């Protein structure tokens, strides 16, 4: 019953709602105000804004916000990528109105009071330390710094030299220049369109224009290597693949799943993954290789990510790379292409089944594409990809400026020129 | 909020004195006499007062 | 200062014996001593707060 | 008019004679330290210097010259907007408590 | 979050060791990092 | 002060009335026992023989 | 490993009621 | 759709029963994916001292080759159609579920029939897996959360099979041979102790036909566990080199039965959870969490509700520095007895809403629904509909919470497990004294 | 290695109660009475004892 009804508001807003009659309803305001829009004098402002939820707003105080959100037992989670933040609220379908009001207060009329921001600035260090306990965070941040020059190079987290110096005026300027009515998508799962339109007319009336336009993220090709000392060397070598939502993007995703992207059977052997088989014939020590695909609006990054022991790291970098070269000259079995397409179609459908995953997918579709395509359309697009495109893919990855980020005991890790 | 035993200065002194004072687990019975002395002292004082009220 | 003067008045009254000139003065002094502490001082503080724009 | 009585009481209080302002003499109840903490840097520095000067004067039992007295119309209620917010937050917490 | 996520945030604490090939399976990021920290929910990262 | 009272405080009072009343009974019994309060002790059956 | 450690037997100190592994102790908690 | 109508609109879980005793059950939906898996009643609770760890070993070996499917060929299938094969073995449950597409159910069930019936138990593969399990045990030794929870289980159910860990001691791991593994799988992986759950876009009749076509030749138509005993004790693995100090304090809670679970969860929902990277901080309704955020006593704390078939552990687990264990023990016990003696109505309403959100939001996506189906047909004996959960939560009030907390918390001997710089941790007598209030 | 005045326990208490105690700079003569009472107390005790030895 019901369908994902889509209506773009005259302001520039796009409201899409799906009444699935679920016991709980979620609402996500997706704002195209990620970390790619931070300039050099305001880095980390987006991070604090991500932690700036629950601060005293214009209509609801911080105490009122927290007590109202959690007395119902609801949600207020900010999910931020390099290009788009997303505020999300979740509660029973009976108490959705209060959650919507709180979300709109925290996303449309924030105060950023001086004492509140000053107290909150300590949480930046804790968030960075907790996130960076996973080495993949450091590796990916270094990769983005060493791959893109200006726009996407900004980290998802506030650099240590800006912790404590994020003035409230910076937050106000960021909101006024990026939280615009033409850069957002109020997506509702478990609600009805008229209700979502009333809240759209409730406040939702910022400058309405397209805000401060970003800059085209130029490619760098640099190499950032840090020696943190932990035994497990994480390395990642990428090249500029293509912008998201393109034929080359689909070809690169198919190539990612051909190479292998994560495990399927828990504690298996990744037999289908060509990279894992190619590397395993070399190093006989605990390792893990996987194709790393990133697809942003303006450009993308396709490469290989290898966790390996310090001594063997170079071999893991070499043989795996050679494996990709094997595809570049053309060694792709059509059976492998079909298997990768099946894996892609599955992974997509099993990512959409979850309510949260559905919400994020629709939010990304609304922000980037501007419309919504049913899963059948995406599956047909994936099926339309031919083997020759996957062969482009390999040639483009092989012949290009390679940005590499490494972390660990880098005593033997090869450099970009090696 | 703070625990009154560990925040009230009088109760803080009492707590550090004989509530949460780290004491060895293997002190023999011979240490009890210390307290006994104090106890005796207290008893003495009481009795002394009731003797000074008719002497 | 009226309270202090009332305290000296009470001291003097207690010094004197209990006759017609002193009984009434003692009653008034005791009533004033309680009234200043419990009634006059708080209400006066309210008046001052109002007079000083807070 | 009532403003005449307010002026008379302001002159009779005498905290202007020390160079102080109204919000410089408020008793620091539990709300008051929180209100002070939220003050901007410049106001806080001016307040602390003014109070230090007042204590200096009272140690010598002296007052500012007649020229440097905070006139009743120049007195500013710098703390009042912050104190109102602190009191309102406390009231809201109390109302949610009951 | 009625649910307290899964893994909480022990800052100033060591991560889960490794040292087995199976336990190191698919730890290689394949999608861009995204961070999720919000009111009444532990912070998380996903790649 | 008027800051108290309201919804939450009345059921707190109701919950703690049984315990407070039992403590008051404890105090009453301890008082009558400690000072050997005659007035009550010519009524309880077995202790009447004390006097 | 943490799994290698096991609580040593206290059977000579335990009370008579709580002494059998195949019987809950909540019933005898009130008595003890 | 006023919530209650939405709860009624949730499709039901049809339940069948094969002649072999297989409790085939399915919940039909419209999603194009599915999660089908068998839940077996094996686990460490049914493992003796010598057999301890055999369940984990057989779970390891399950996916690494079968009889009909030799080795990675089985895996070759799972990745070929995009399926995600996963497993987990609790102290009383085991499960192997295969995420797949709705059109791959005929094959996926087949694979499951191969995993649980025609296993391999290859001796060379056993040798390769033994060192892998040893290294996994070493990895878990650094898991200061799992280690603490295993310490709590050992010190609470001492002298009973429930004290045993899932992986088992390393001695048993190295000693275990193929004969023990095949004896274990033949004794515990019996048809009456298995439930073939399947959530998502699977029609129940198709599931029944598949199960009858594949799982037919299982066991015909016995470890039934022994009632374990709770023993209020404490384990102090004092290790000052560890940065933080994980502490877990529990009391004998209820089981899967004993509806007192529903009010009790509400009480836990009142205490809630918190860590450093949270939101409101010193505003959340939980007095424990508000105080923790105000004074920065800890980096984390949680309230668990580990409940087994006949008993269970109810309590909290907090991670804090060496200088704040006493303060949080004080505050946690204070909150417990505040709920015990005067729980108020508003906090009960908040707990009811939080529990409602937990049950509702937890059951989204095919994997949690299938897991709930498989776990409920084993523990409760019936997939409890969300409407029944709503009614049971509704019946809970302030008096019920006070009574149930008095039954399970007041004047009870707890089980404590501390690991790290736990010198501050009050002695067991002080904790037990905190388990009762003189004012009340 | 450290001043006895703020290292010896009794000396530390005496120091942070009578020597290095931070007091307001403008306390008037009235505050002095706080000391006088205490001195009076000693003068009451020390003299009083000498009456108890012939009373
Ligand atoms: C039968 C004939 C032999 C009787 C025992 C003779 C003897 O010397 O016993 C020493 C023996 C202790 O010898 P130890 O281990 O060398 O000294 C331990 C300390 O005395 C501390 O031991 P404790 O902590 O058990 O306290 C014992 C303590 C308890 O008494 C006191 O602390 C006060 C003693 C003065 C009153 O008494 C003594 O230490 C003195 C001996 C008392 C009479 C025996 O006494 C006992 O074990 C206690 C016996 C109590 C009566 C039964
Ligand atoms: C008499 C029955 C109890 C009663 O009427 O009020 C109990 C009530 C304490 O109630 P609670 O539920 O045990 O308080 C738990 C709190 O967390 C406060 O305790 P906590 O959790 O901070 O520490 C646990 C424990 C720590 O242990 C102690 O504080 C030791 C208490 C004295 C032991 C004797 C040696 C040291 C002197 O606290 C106590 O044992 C309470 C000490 C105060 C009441 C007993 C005073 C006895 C004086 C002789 O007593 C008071 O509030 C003190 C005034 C009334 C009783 C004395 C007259
Ligand atoms: C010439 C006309 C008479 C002037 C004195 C009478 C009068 O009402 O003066 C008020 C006039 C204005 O009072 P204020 O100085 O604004 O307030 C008193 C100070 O806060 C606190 O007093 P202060 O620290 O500014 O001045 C201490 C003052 C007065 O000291 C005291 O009042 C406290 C100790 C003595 C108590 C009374 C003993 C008789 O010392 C003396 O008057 C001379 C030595 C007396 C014994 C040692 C002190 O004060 C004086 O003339 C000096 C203090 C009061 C003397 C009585
Ligand atoms: C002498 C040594 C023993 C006494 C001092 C050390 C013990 C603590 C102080 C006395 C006491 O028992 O206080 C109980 C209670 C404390 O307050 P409460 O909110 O119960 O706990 C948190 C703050 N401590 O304070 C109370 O007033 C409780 C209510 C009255 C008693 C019933
Ligand atoms: C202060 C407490 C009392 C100290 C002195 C003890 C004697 C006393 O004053 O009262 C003792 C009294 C004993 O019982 P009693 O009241 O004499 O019984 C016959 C009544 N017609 O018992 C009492 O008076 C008990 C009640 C005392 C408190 C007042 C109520
Ligand atoms: C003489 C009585 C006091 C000394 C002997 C008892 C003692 O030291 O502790 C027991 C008693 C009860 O209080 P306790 O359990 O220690 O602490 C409060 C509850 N958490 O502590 C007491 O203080 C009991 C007597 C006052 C009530
Ligand atoms: C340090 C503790 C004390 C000790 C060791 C102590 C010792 C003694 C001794 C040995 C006697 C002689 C008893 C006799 O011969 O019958 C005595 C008598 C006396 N003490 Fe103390 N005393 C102490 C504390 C006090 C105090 C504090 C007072 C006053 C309040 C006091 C007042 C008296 C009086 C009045 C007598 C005479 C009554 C009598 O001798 O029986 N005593 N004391
Ligand atoms: C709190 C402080 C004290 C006060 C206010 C106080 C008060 C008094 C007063 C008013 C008198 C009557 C004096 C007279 O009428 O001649 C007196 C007498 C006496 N006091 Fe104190 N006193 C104090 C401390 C002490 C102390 C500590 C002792 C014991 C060492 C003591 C022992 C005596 C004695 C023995 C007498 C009788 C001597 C006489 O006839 O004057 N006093 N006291």
């Amino acid at each position: 019953p019901q369908d994902l009804e889509f209506t773009r508001l005259p302001n520039g807003l796009v409201i899409a709602s799906l009444e699935n009659y679920a016991p709980a309803s979620r609402i996500g305001l997706f704002i195209k105000a990620g970390s790619r829009y931070e300039d050099s004098n305001n880095l980390g402002t987006s991070h604090l804004l991500r932690l700036a939820s629950s601060l005293t707003t214009k209509g609801a105080s911080s105490f009122k916000i927290t007590r109202g959100i959690e007395a119902v037992g609801g949600k207020l989670s900010v999910t931020s990528t390099r290009e788009s933040m997303a505020y999300t609220v979740e509660c029973l379908r009976d108490d959705i109105e209060i959650l919507m009001e709180f979300l709109l207060n925290v996303t449309a009329a924030p105060e950023f009071r001086r004492w509140e921001v000053a107290a909150l600035q300590s949480q930046l260090r804790i968030d960075k330390a907790v996130a960076f306990q996973n080495p993949q965070a450091q590796v990916l941040e270094n990769l983005h710094a060493a791959a893109y020059r200006n726009a996407l190079a900004n980290s998802l987290y506030c650099p240590d030299y800006r912790i404590g110096k994020v003035t409230p005026d910076q937050l106000h300027y960021y909101v006024q220049n990026h939280f615009t009515s033409a850069r957002m998508a109020l997506i509702g799962l478990g609600v009805s369109h008229p209700v979502l339109k009333q809240v759209a007319e409730r406040f939702l009336n910022m400058r309405g224009g397209l805000g401060l336009s970003g800059a085209k993220a130029k490619y760098r090709g640099g190499e950032i290597r840090d020696q943190n000392g932990d035994s497990l060397v994480h390395a990642a070598l990428v090249a500029e693949s293509a912008a998201t939502g393109s034929a080359e993007a689909n070809a690169f995703s198919v190539l990612q799943h051909v190479l292998g992207a994560g495990p399927h059977v828990k504690r298996g052997s990744n037999a289908t993954s060509s990279l894992y088989q190619a590397v395993a014939k070399g190093v006989h020590q605990p390792f893990d290789v996987s194709a790393f695909n990133a697809s942003y609006s303006d450009s993308g990054l396709f490469g290989i990510y290898t966790i390996s022991q310090a001594a063997s790291a170079g071999d893991v970098i070499k043989s795996a790379y050679d494996q990709v070269k094997t595809i570049a000259q053309g060694n792709l079995s059509n059976t492998d292409v079909q298997a990768a397409k099946n894996k892609l179609k599955a992974g997509y459908l099993m990512s959409v089944e979850s309510s949260e995953g559905f919400l994020d997918e629709v939010g990304s579709q609304a922000l980037v594409a501007g419309s919504y395509v049913q899963p059948s359309t995406v599956l047909q697009q994936i099926d339309s990809v031919a083997d020759a495109d996957v062969i482009n893919a390999a040639k483009k990855f092989v012949s290009g400026r390679k940005s590499m980020a490494a972390s660990g005991n880098l005593g033997h890790t090869p450099f970009v020129d090696e | 909020m703070t625990n009154i035993r560990k925040s009230h200065p009088l109760m803080k002194i009492i707590n550090n004195a004989f509530i949460d004072l780290p004491a060895p687990s293997n002190i023999s019975s011979w240490w009890n006499f210390g307290s006994l002395l104090g106890i005796c002292l207290i008893l003495q004082i009481l009795t002394g007062l009731f003797l000074a009220m008719h002497y | 200062w009226m309270l202090v003067a009332d305290l000296i008045t009470l001291t003097w009254i207690g010094g004197q014996p209990v006759e017609h000139p002193f009984i009434i003065i003692g009653q008034l002094a005791s009533i004033l001593y309680f009234l200043i502490i419990l009634v006059l001082m708080p209400i006066t503080s309210i008046i001052e707060n109002n007079l000083l724009k807070w | 008019w009532l403003e005449g009585i307010r002026k008379w009481y302001y002159n009779a209080a005498g905290f202007n004679k020390l160079g102080l302002m109204r919000d410089d003499t408020i008793y620091e109840d539990d709300d008051v330290k929180e209100a002070i903490r939220r003050l901007p840097e410049n106001l806080y520095n001016d307040r602390v210097f003014r109070i230090k000067r007042a204590l200096d004067l009272t140690m010598r039992q002296q007052i500012l010259p007649k020229e440097q007295w905070t006139k009743y119309e120049e007195d500013k209620f710098y703390l009042e907007p912050y104190l109102k917010e602190v009191i309102r937050e406390r009231k809201e917490r109390e109302e949610w408590a009951k | 979050a009625a649910l307290p996520a899964t893994s909480e945030s022990p800052v100033l604490d060591a991560k889960r060791s490794f040292l087995c090939r199976e336990s190191l399976s698919g730890q290689a990021a394949g999608r861009p990092l995204v961070a999720s920290v919000g009111l009444n929910v532990p912070a998380s990262v996903r790649y | 002060l008027s800051r108290f009272l309201g919804p939450r405080y009345r059921e707190l009072a109701r919950n703690w009335i049984p315990t407070a009343s039992m403590w008051g009974a404890v105090g009453a019994v301890g008082l009558v026992w400690a000072t050997d309060w005659r007035l009550i002790l010519d009524w309880v059956p077995y202790i009447n023989g004390k006097f | 490993s943490h799994t290698d450690i096991r609580v040593p037997d206290f059977s000579d100190y335990r009370r008579a009621e709580v002494l059998d592994s195949t019987k809950s102790s909540k019933e005898s908690s009130d008595a003890r | 759709a006023t919530y209650a109508q939405a709860l009624q609109s949730v499709p039901e879980t049809q339940v069948s029963q094969l002649d072999n005793g297989l409790r085939v059950a399915s919940e039909q939906s419209s999603q194009p994916t599915c999660t089908v898996g068998v839940w077996i009643d094996a686990g460490s609770r049914y493992e003796n001292e010598k057999n301890n760890g055999a369940g984990y070993f057989v779970e390891h070996l399950a996916f690494k080759g079968t009889k009909n499917r030799p080795g990675s060929a089985l895996e070759k299938e799972v990745e070929s159609m995009g399926a995600h094969l996963n497993a987990y073995s609790t102290r009383e449950h085991t499960a192997y579920y295969i995420k797949a597409l709705s059109k791959d159910l005929p094959k996926a069930v087949e694979l499951l029939a191969d995993i649980v019936q025609n296993c391999s138990l290859e001796d060379s593969q056993i040798e390769k897996e033994r060192d892998v399990i040893l290294q996994e045990l070493q990895e878990n030794d650094s898991s200061m959360r799992d280690v603490v929870f295993d310490y709590l289980h050992a010190t609470a159910f001492q002298g009973t099979p429930l004290a045993q860990s899932v992986e088992g001691p390393s001695e048993n791991v190295r000693k275990l041979s193929r004969a023990d593994l095949t004896e274990y799988v033949s004794q515990h992986y019996k048809a009456p102790r298995m439930v073939l759950a399947a959530a998502g876009g699977v029609e129940h009749r198709q599931l029944l036909d598949l199960a009858q076509k594949h799982f037919s030749s299982l066991s015909g138509t016995v470890p039934a566990f022994t009632p374990c005993r709770f023993t209020g004790s404490e384990i102090r693995h004092r290790d000052d080199a560890l940065p933080l100090a994980h502490v877990a304090i529990a009391v004998e809670g209820p089981g899967w039965a004993n509806p007192d679970n529903v009010p009790l969860q509400v009480a836990n929902a009142i205490i809630g959870h918190y860590d450093s990277t949270y939101g409101g901080g010193t505003h959340m309704s939980s007095t424990l969490a508000s105080v923790a955020a105000t004074r920065k006593l800890c980096q984390s704390f949680q309230t668990f509700n580990i409940c087994y078939a006949e008993t269970g552990l109810l309590g909290a687990h907090f991670v804090c520095d060496n200088m704040s264990i006493d303060d949080m023990m004080f505050f946690l016990q204070g909150q417990w007895m505040r709920l015990c003696t005067s729980a108020t109505e508003s906090e009960v309403v908040r707990g009811k809403n939080i529990l409602r959100n937990a049950l509702v939001s937890h059951l989204d996506g095919t994997t949690p629904v299938c897991e709930d189906i498989g776990r409920s047909l084993l523990t409760y004996g019936r997939r409890i509909p969300l409407a029944e959960w709503e009614s049971r939560i509704a019946e809970v009030d302030a008096s019920v919470v006070r009574e149930v907390c008095s039954k399970y918390f007041y004047d009870q001997c707890p089980a404590v497990a501390g690991l790290g710089p736990i010198e501050q941790l009050p002695d067991y007598n002080r904790i037990r004294s905190g388990m009762f209030w003189l004012r009340f």
